[PDB]
RNA sequence: GUAGUUGGCGGGUUAAAGGCCCGCCAAGCCGAAGACGGGUAGGGGCGGUGAGAGCCGCGAGCCCCGAGAUGGGCACUGAGACAAGGGCCCAGGCCCUACGGGGUGCAGCAGGCGCGAAUACUCCGCAAUGCGGGCAACCGCGACGGGGCUACCCCGAGUGCCGGGCGAAGAGCCCGGCUUUUGCCCGGUCUAAAAAGCCGGGAGAAUAAGCGGGGGGCAAGUCUGGUGUCAGCCGCCGCGGUAAUACCAGCUCCGCGAGUGGUCGGGGUGUUUACUGGGCUUAAAGCGCCCGUAGCCGGCCCGGCAAGUCGCUCCUGAAAUCCCCGGGCUCAACCCGGGGGCCGGGGGCGAUACUGCCGGGCUAGGGGGCGGGAGAGGCCGCCGGUACUCCGGGGGUAGGGGCGAAAUCCGUUAAUCCCCGGAGGACCACCAGUGGCGAAAGCGGGCGGCCAGAACGCGCCCGACGGUGAGGGGCGAAAGCCGGGGGAGCAAAGGGGAUUAGAUACCCCUGUAGUCCCGGCCGUAAACGAUGCGGGCUAGCUGUCGGUCGGGCUUAGGGCCCGGCCGGUGGCGAAGGGAAACCGUUAAGCCCGCCGCCUGGGGAGUACGGCCGCAAGGCUGAAACUUAAAGGAAUUGGCGGGGGGGCACCACAAGGGGUGAAGCUU
RNA sequence: GUGGGGGGACGAGCAGGGGGCUCCCAAGGGGGGUGAAGUCGUAACAAGGUAGCCGUAGGGGAACCUGCGGCUGGAUCACC
């Protein structure tokens, strides 16, 4: 059948290349709709 | 073939029970009222249960599907009943040992029964002694 | 489907039917559903000049029916497989 | 075996209007189907309501104008009480100013609006429209 | 099913009626309108959901009623208990002890262990609301009130505002100005006292955003890196096997936001439970057919009642909850005031249209009749017709039979073939039909006897006597079973000859049950129109059967033709219906009744139980589990050891030359 | 006030059966059903190469074969 196994279990998990990401902080919902507003309705 | 039948203004009492003597043909309504649900189910009408993981086994995803989706076995503390949980995310069987008490909850899909090309199983694990495993998984956590 | 609304045999109102037996055959049909062809037949076939008006010779020709099933109906060319529009157009089978 | 006659009556006119007939021969006739013909001629779905007279119990000869998009008898001859009629208004009928309703109060048989102004209800017998 | 069980009579006991208990007498009492038995559950106010009908119980928390205080019993006192922090006994625990004893059971408020997926402080006050006691003052109260903890439900907000530059119009960074909800500190007020709230003051942008997703459903990336049908995703569909918009990551975007997700349960979804409002020819679904009990549904007219029903009013349906209106907390949530409802019960007064009951009268549905005809309708008796097989005799030799071809086989103790006779069992050719009869199964020669059921004609009789029909009953092909008789032909099983790779099949020869009759059993079928029964309405044209009426002819016939009516039996086809095939006055159309049945596939007409049977077996009939389709009709094609037509020296026919064999080139 | 013997109603508990209702454990088998395609044939779909199917009976490695009756859902809506 496969050829998996448990012995590949998580095998891709490890070989991604480790990429750092930035800090990131989510906006309010009062700020949320503003962003939305200023950048659909308007241009 | 005509007059759907009990159609008299003093046919109230013969109209019922003839409604009701078709509901047991609904599997839903002769389900719930007999309590096969829980009478047959191994969690026992729980939503999750308890268990100790014996030993990881491998079930294989069904023909078109090529994998081999790594499950665990697990023996209920409540019933002694033994159940393959399905240990989801990539590694996730990593987490997992043997003899840990690891929370047992229902995979999803149609109808409580195994999802899509995973044949036969139809739990999945959540907590592994004590804390998710999706927190593991994400590092917002370590396990105990 | 349900071909043909005759069921494939003109039995009318009754519940069963008589039957008969296949010559050539034993498959066979009830009494409708079996197909009776008669064909003139006569011994010995244009021999009339040398024969009949010679010496006396007094030659006889008997009406024969036959009745076959479909199988045998259909193997010696007396039934085709008609279109469906064609189904339900009556003619008859060569006598 | 028969055994409503005014459904039997209602049905009968429905089949006979759908053939765009001038009119139809109803039989066997009570009270009941009278009375109703009445409130149907007085909101002008029905003509002239001829009578003849045999051994049988009578017929009616009804003569039809094509004012008639559906009608028929309700089954079973349902009670309503006066602040019902608006539920089962809008049951039968097609929007607040189109059709009637035929209802036998014990002031006799009248049509829904005239039962509403009365302020009395009844056993609900047909619709009309 | 019940045997103090159901009732009667006389007593006892009780605060009080009662088989509550007792003495006697009787056989009654309950039940298919579902007893009895089993299972589940405290009942209600009510609550969730849906536009509603309705479905569900989250019918836990608040209020009312009930029951209980480790299991089971029995008493004291008292107005009241057979008493949760009183008593006694048994069972089952545990605790202290000086061994002689004595306590105790948190389903009280905190609290601990245990179980489980799952849970709060061993806090403060009798100030509010009440209660017990007191003349009162006042006292007590883990009731109650207050706060603590807890992602409990609902409500109002913050996590900045203005302008500018960089950035992208975003995020973010920086600059300039503003505010302090909020967080922090302080004062008054509040509070039983605190806390929080409120009022006021100080510094200060300063103290404060996540959760789930971007292939479709479904808003959001054919951006990039990694892996390469592995790992992983995936409610469904579906991805991943090198260029992944679906996986792991980065960037970016989307939804909602102090929340956002996962698994469960209910509702919607869902006209997949259908009262509103489904379906049953073929998709699942009409019992094989019929007689009928309960039930449900039932013609017309007249008079009476007023039960149902309708209108008004009253007593009610606790409060809370619900809807509307007004008001008070800053608005809000919430609290207060008022009206409605809370689908019902009973009272009084009115109406009598429909239903109900009572009475009188009808004939339209039904039944009973009379007349002439029709019919394979049934049971019984008698007879026949050919054909067949066999037996006896005569003619005549040598083959017959069978097959694709044979062979087995029959035949030289005379066959097949022909003639004269006998016996036997089954069948009823043509006529003969979408002909007839019957409820279905089914019924085909003639004569006769006894029955049955219909159709038509009728100024005959009764007067609604009707329809359907759960449960109950009866009939019910073939095969098969029991016992007897019979046995020509055919023929399961079996024997043999062939064929074949095999051939325990298809063919041939042979062959026994069986097929036939009688008595009984079985009780099934593609028992089919795959179409339940009764009634009414809705264009027509055409074939045919029975009766009848009118006209025209007469094989002067019970005969024939034309037309009308009634009743059957086919075809085409209005309106209408249907997914379509198609149905269409013999509906699958428009209606009125009643019964049966269906609710995705497989598991499965299987298992258990029960009943039935001599047996075979039959009827009734699941679930776990597994699964995303199974399925209807129709279209295009492909294909066929199906049919028809056309064509071609890369087909054949008529020819010519070859190749295939030798050596050699390739 | 009592102490014995006894009779009565109520009635635990301990001994026993008796029945069910349920529920587990059980050497061994019994009919099944799913995989993924391993073996043997080729039963169904076309006249599937012996038209197919229903009930029943017998038989056979197995699909299945044969006898009887039925159906067309047939490969025939059509005799003279
Ligand atoms: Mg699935
Ligand atoms: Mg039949
Ligand atoms: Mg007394
Ligand atoms: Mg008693
Ligand atoms: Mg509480
Ligand atoms: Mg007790
Ligand atoms: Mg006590
Ligand atoms: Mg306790
Ligand atoms: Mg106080
Ligand atoms: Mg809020
Ligand atoms: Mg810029
Ligand atoms: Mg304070
Ligand atoms: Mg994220
Ligand atoms: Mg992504
Ligand atoms: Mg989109
Ligand atoms: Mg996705
Ligand atoms: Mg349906
Ligand atoms: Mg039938
Ligand atoms: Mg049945
Ligand atoms: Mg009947
Ligand atoms: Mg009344
Ligand atoms: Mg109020
Ligand atoms: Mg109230
Ligand atoms: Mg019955
Ligand atoms: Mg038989
Ligand atoms: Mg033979
Ligand atoms: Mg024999
Ligand atoms: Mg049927
Ligand atoms: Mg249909
Ligand atoms: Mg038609
Ligand atoms: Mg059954
Ligand atoms: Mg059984
Ligand atoms: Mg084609
Ligand atoms: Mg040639
Ligand atoms: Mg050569
Ligand atoms: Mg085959
Ligand atoms: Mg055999
Ligand atoms: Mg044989
Ligand atoms: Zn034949």
């Amino acid at each position: 059948p496969s050829h998996g196994s448990l012995t590949k279990a998580g095998k891709v998990r490890n070989q991604t290349p480790k990429i750092p990401a930035k800090p990131r902080k989510n906006l309010t919902p009062r700020r949320r709709n503003i962003r939305n507003y200023k950048r659909r309705v308007l241009y | 073939p005509g007059k759907k039948s009990p159609y008299g203004l003093f046919a109230g009492g013969k109209l019922k029970k003839k409604r009701q003597k078709f509901r047991w043909n609904d599997v839903t309504y002769k389900r719930r009222m007999l309590g096969l649900a829980e009478k047959y189910d191994p969690l026992e009408g729980a939503p999750m249960a308890r268990g100790i993981v014996l030993e990881k086994v491998g079930v294989e995803a069904r023909k078109p599907n090529a994998a081999v989706r790594k499950c665990v076995r697990v023996q209920l503390v409540k019933n002694g009943k033994v159940v393959t949980a399905f240990v989801p995310y990539d590694g996730g069987l990593n987490y997992i040992n043997e003899h840990d008490e690891v929370i047992i909850e229902r995979i999803g899909g149609p109808e409580g029964k195994s999802l899509g090309d995973i044949p036969g199983v139809r739990f999945k694990v959540v907590k592994v002694n004590g804390v998710s495993l999706w927190a593991i998984w994400r590092g917002k956590k370590q396990k105990p | 489907p349900k071909k043909r609304k005759n069921r494939g045999r003109k039995k009318g109102d009754k519940g069963r039917e008589p039957y008969v037996y296949c010559d050539n055959c034993g498959k066979v049909v009830p009494r409708s559903k079996a197909i009776r062809l008669t064909v003139p037949y006569s011994p010995v076939p244009p021999d009339l000049a040398r024969e009949l008006e010679k010496q006396g010779a007094i030659i006889s020709r008997y009406l024969v029916t036959k009745t076959y099933c479909i199988n045998c109906a259909v193997f010696f060319g007396i039934i085709k497989v008609r279109p469906r529009e064609e189904r339900k157009k009556r003619v008859p089978l060569q006598q | 075996v028969m055994l409503d006659l005014l459904s039997n009556a209602l049905t009968a006119i429905k089949n006979a209007e759908a053939m765009g007939k001038r009119q139809v021969v109803i039989w066997p006739v009570n009270k009941l189907i009278y009375y109703t013909l009445r409130v149907l001629q007085r909101y002008g779905y029905v003509g002239e309501i001829e009578y003849i007279d045999d051994g049988r119990g009578g017929k009616y000869v009804v003569q039809l104008l094509g004012k008639i998009n559906d009608i028929g008898a309700i089954r079973p001859r349902f009670p309503v009480k006066y602040r019902e009629i608006v539920e089962w208004e809008q049951k039968y009928l097609p929007a607040r100013q189109i059709g009637i309703l035929v209802i036998s109060t014990s002031q006799g048989v009248m049509s829904h609006l005239e039962a509403k102004e009365k302020k009395i209800g009844g056993v609900l017998l047909a619709y009309v429209y």
